[PDB]
């Protein structure tokens, strides 16, 4: 498994799943937008081979969602044209065309068969039956306008090896009673659920309990669970770690034929659970209609065909009585919209199912995650504009011989033209950005004479990006993300030539001169495509300030979300909080690690100190007269100095001794293995360490020295560069290793001289080269050092060692990421975007989305309305309103204005972190303050680009009492 | 009555509640069971996000109903 390509995805799927996918041959039937989208995500993910079958000729209307088709491809076979472009996505994945599927027996070569919207229901049934009865995994999906479905049949016996992909739960135990009641140490939560399984280690007094045996969990509150009787195992003394184990689950799927009569549903939207059974008949009725009308779907917006489809569904509910159940009528209005939209081909919907179905493919190859069982239906009918604004009829939704015809089919020509005339800002050109830009290419968004796209990203393209940022190729590595992405989508849709402004600027407080008042005011809306919470907060504050709609989204492995922020309507992104990152106690890091996370963070800090901070501090000391407690000692060590690589080896060997032998002996001097508080000192989170005796045959000991030496050599400009054990031995064997001598006067925290330095005169021209941490270059020794260093400390404290991949995950702070979730959430964003185009003011039409493809789970919620407030019986919006003040006002006038116009006594006035005025200030301070313009007042407490100043205020109302009030904007 | 809360990780939580309980009170019960402070909880049911100051019955939450505890994700 090529870690350098598959890095981020490996953290989602794991090595075993990806090994299994790499043995899997996948066939996709149909390469309209849906098939190409599934194929893109599957090829990127990495299977053994991809085969596509679509001998149908390319027509112009296919380009609605098929981003690998161009106008020059018209007349040629969809398969043939698409094959070459798919092949480019992943060089490890062979892409073949199947020329004909005359013999259903050809399917025997494949592990997974996907039937898309080019396959008739009749044929799907025949293909599924062959697949089911042969042990071939079958998946189908079809999209029809704003509607879509998927069906999964993984055969009679399918094994799920990991249902969720979540990290197994672990925890420290303080007691196990003879009935099997396990008590957690202190206030540690086990996080377990009834029916989970755990294994045990280090449970003293119960010996065989620790052999890898699994125990069923009965949860008794958040700090206790029961495993059943342990009398026979012995009697509990002390210690213990539980580890959660995921057991395999055998599951049975029914064939498509059986599932047509008695379907099993997963819901996409619980607000719409009733529609699933309705659409199940609807989708079947569409195929029956096509049978009766020589392969034709219902005519667009046609009332006559809609009535036929309604009659077809009504008739089918009789033949399939278990679908709707007793006393439930045909939802005629719903079926009517399905008929009306049947020919539609909508990017957002194609992307939603493309992502979802591709994930189902990966599950079918690997046994990783819980498969969809077995049908899912989706609609996004809220995306439809108000018919008052954009009427839908046979005239307005007619083909105009255009790539957008199957979008016009749903929305009408005028709405399509409004999409084209949107001015949009996209912040980020990575995974979400690429999927966004593709979607926008397919929409022709910003291609009209009044429209444009601004996309910005400061970052360049790297190898690990290519697994999920599909607009980029290996040739593009090193180039700018935004610029490359812009060019790629213009090649997809020439309508966007001259309409995308690809910028390389980083959005933040430092680029407000570029992204100024004028820039934001011109925009219709903003879309986030970010990987950082602060970046999102920054953009959200700008959209609040300029009153612009914001489309927000995010992913983490199989998990994803979308949020819509609407001026004067909803709360914004910053209005609510997400869990903060958990902070490790300093004493746990310093002296008492019990998890690999602790040893990794310690190793990374050590890496920083040794090879970055040390070098920087020396360089500053030698060039800066001003320079002059821990810092001082590092400078002297750095300067009292290797002349060759051998000296670097010696240094690292001595560091080994210091960190993993001497310091440990010092800690044990302070707190002997036997020490007591009643209870032992070394218990629970405190694990009695053992000093390491350097053994070059131990991989961690060896690589600590190799990497430490190579990094020290880099600091001092010594030529470095597999490492040979005997070569390193020929240095280390001759070394005298100083004995440990205990410092009696050293205090160790349990719970959370100067003229020795050499004269910079004597070392002129001397400079250290500081290391810049680079997690994605496997030749620089960085991860090698952090892994080895962490592992030696893990050895000290009897913590299980980790490999390079896990260490890189934690030390590199890598976000797990995969194309499937990215394309799915981006689809959902684009279904909301339609609502922005129609300027919807009904909050109940909008949907914030929440997904986890592992489960699979789909859920939506209406956005929260902006909280409203009052002062002196005047109502205001707590998110959207502000006090706009014209001109560089004098403080006294500002105070006067608020008393006269608002009935507010300003009690406090601030600009950023600076306090400018308070009602408790004394006359002397007030005199130097009251008569100054705000800029001068700010100057007194502390730029030409600046046109506005944001001020915060506390205030009392007319009846004297404190009152929450909005911010002030001073317009300069 | 019994209701269920499913997290985005697949975990099911069982709560004993009354129709007239506030959303604030359900969140307090979730905090006891899971440790998540009420301000960090996003509960969704039948197309709505549950807000403080309203009751379960306001959202037509019935016996054996499932609520979803959901999250916002930072990657992209
Ligand atoms: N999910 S991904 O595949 O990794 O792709 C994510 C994109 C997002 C790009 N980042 C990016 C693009 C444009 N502007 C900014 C600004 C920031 C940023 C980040 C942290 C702090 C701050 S200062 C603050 F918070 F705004 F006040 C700004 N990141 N930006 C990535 O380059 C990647 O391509």
């Amino acid at each position: 498994i090529d870690e350098s390509l598959y890095s981020r995805q490996l953290y989602v799927l794991g090595k075993e799943a990806m090994l299994k996918m790499q043995t899997s041959n996948v066939l996709i039937l149909g390469l309209k937008g849906l098939g190409v989208e599934i194929a893109k995500n599957v090829v990127l993910a990495g299977v053994k081979s991809m085969t596509v079958f679509d001998p149908e000729p390319v027509q112009l209307a296919d380009l609605s969602t098929q981003f690998f088709l161009t106008e020059k491809d018209i007349g040629q076979k969809r398969g043939d044209v698409t094959r070459a472009k798919l092949a480019e996505l992943n060089a490890y994945v062979p892409v073949n065309v199947l020329d004909s599927l005359d013999d259903v027996t050809q399917l025997s070569q494949f592990q997974v068969v996907v039937a898309t919207d080019t396959v008739s229901l009749e044929d799907k049934v025949k293909i599924n039956e062959f697949c089911h009865s042969s042990g071939i995994r079958f998946i189908s999906s079809e999209t029809r306008g704003l509607f879509g479905n998927t069906f999964v049949d993984l055969g009679d016996e399918f094994t799920v090896l990991d249902p969720t992909g979540e990290e197994p739960r672990t925890g420290m135990v303080s007691d196990i009673e003879p009935d099997g009641t396990v008590t957690m140490l202190d206030d540690n939560r086990h996080g377990l659920e009834d029916g989970n399984f755990v294994r045990f280690s280090e449970v003293e007094g119960l010996d065989k309990l620790n052999d890898g045996t699994l125990f069923k969990v009965e949860v008794l509150g958040p700090f206790a669970f029961r495993i059943g009787s342990v009398k026979e195992y012995g009697e509990y003394k002390k210690g213990g770690i539980f580890t959660e184990v995921k057991v395999p689950r055998k599951i049975s799927f029914k064939s498509l034929k059986q599932q047509l009569s008695n379907p099993e549903f997963v819901f996409s939207d619980f607000a719409k659970f009733d529609r699933a059974a309705q659409l199940h008949l609807g989708f079947q009725a569409l195929h029956q209609f096509a049978v009766r009308h020589n392969g034709e779907l219902p005519r667009t917006m046609n009332d006559e065909d809609a009535n036929e489809l309604i009659k077809l569904v009504t008739d089918l509910s009789v033949q399939q009585p278990e679908v709707l159940g007793e006393g439930v009528d045909v939802n005629e209005d719903l079926i009517k919209e399905l008929s009306y939209q049947a020919r539609g081909d909508i990017p957002g919907v194609v992307a939603f199912f493309g992502g979802l179905v591709a994930q189902e493919v990966l599950k079918a190859c690997s046994g990783k995650f819980t498969p969809l069982k077995q049908f899912m239906y989706f609609d996004s009918l809220e995306s439809l504009p108000d018919p008052k604004n954009f009427p839908r009829n046979e005239k307005t939704t007619q083909p105009v011989n255009s790539r957008y015809d199957n979008q016009i089919a749903v929305f009408g020509l005028d709405f399509q033209k409004k999409i084209a005339n949107s001015k949009v800002f996209l912040v980020g050109s990575g995974a979400i950005g690429c999927e966004m830009l593709k979607n926008w290419a397919l929409l022709g968004l910003g291609s009209g004479s009044d429209g444009y796209i601004v996309v910005t990203d400061m970052d360049s393209i790297e190898k690990s990006n290519l697994n999920r940022q599909f607009l980029f190729r290996p040739k593009d590595v090193g180039k700018n993300k935004s610029e490359v992405a812009a060019e790629a989508v213009c090649a997809m849709n020439p309508d966007l030539k001259g309409k995308i402004n690809a910028k390389i600027d980083r959005v933040g407080p430092e680029t407000e001169e570029i992204f100024n008042d004028s820039f934001w005011e011109s925009l219709d809306f903003v879309t986030n495509a970010l990987d950082n919470v602060d970046a999102r907060t920054y953009v959200d504050r700008r959209c609040v300030f300029y009153r612009k709609p914001l489309l927000e989204s995010g992913t983490l492995g199989t998990k994803g979300n979308t949020q819509v922020i609407i001026p004067r309507l909803t709360e914004s992104y910053s209005s609510s909080r997400d869990p903060p990152e958990k902070s490790i106690p300093l004493c746990t890091l310093r002296s008492f690690p019990n998890k690999i996370d602790h040893t990794i963070a310690w190793a990374k800090s050590l890496f920083q100190g040794y090879f970055t901070d040390s070098a920087e501090n020396v360089n500053m000391y030698l060039t800066q007269p001003n320079f002059v407690k821990g810092v001082l000692e590092s400078i002297s060590d750095s300067l009292s100095k290797p002349h060759n690589f051998e000296d670097c080896i010696k240094w690292a060997r001595l560091e080994f001794e210091k960190k993993f032998n001497h310091d440990i002996k010092q800690l044990l001097f302070n707190f002997p293995k036997d020490a007591k508080t009643g209870e032992p000192f070394w218990s629970g989170a405190k694990r009695a360490p053992t000093p390491l005796e350097f053994d070059i045959y131990n991989n961690d000991h060896f690589h600590f020295v190799v990497a430490g030496a190579s990094l020290r050599a880099y600091n001092y400009g010594i030529k470095s560069d597999k490492p040979n054990v005997d070569e390193y031995k020929s240095v280390i064997d001759h070394m005298i290793i100083p004995e440990f001598t205990p410092n009696a006067n050293l205090k160790i925290q349990v719970n959370d001289l100067v003229s020795s330095l050499p004269d910079p005169s004597t070392l002129a021209g001397f400079k250290l080269e500081p290391v810049d941490f680079e997690k994605d270059d496997d030749t620089n020794h960085h991860i090698e050092f952090i892994t080895a260093c962490s592992n030696c400390r893990a050895q000290n404290y009897f913590i299980e060692t980790a490999d390079r991949q896990k260490t890189k995950f934690i030390a590199g702070r890598i976000i797990p990421a995969i194309a499937t979730t990215t394309s799915l959430v981006t689809g959902l964003v684009n279904l909301e975007l339609y609502k922005l185009i129609d300027n919807k003011t009904d909050i109940e039409q909008y949907k914030n989305g929440f997904v986890n493809l592992a489960l699979p789970f789909f859920g939506f919620s209406e956005p929260i309305a902006s909280p409203k407030g009052e002062y002196n019986n005047k109502k205001y919006d707590k998110i959207w309103d502000r006090f706009d003040i014209k001109g560089d006002i004098k403080l006294s006038d500002l105070i006067e204005h608020f008393e006269k116009d608002e009935g507010l006594e300003i009690t406090m006035l601030s600009y950023g972190v600076s306090l400018l005025y308070a009602s408790f200030f004394p006359p002397k301070k007030l005199k130097e303050r009251l008569n100054l313009p705000i800029t001068q007042l700010v100057k007194l407490v502390t730029p030409a680009h600046v046109s506005t100043m944001i001020l915060e205020i506390c205030a009392d109302d007319k009846e004297g009492e404190d009152v929450e009030v909005p911010f002030i904007t001073i317009h300069l | 009555m019994q209701i269920f809360v499913k997290t985005l990780t697949g975990k099911t939580i069982t709560l004993e509640v009354e129709s007239s309980d506030t959303i604030d009170n359900v969140k307090s019960k979730i905090q006891d069971k899971e440790g998540i402070p009420p301000d960090q909880q996003r509960l969704i049911f039948a197309g709505k996000q549950l807000e403080d100051g309203r009751t379960l019955s306001d959202y037509n939450i019935q016996k054996e109903s499932t609520l979803h505890l959901v999250l916002r994700l930072r990657g992209g």
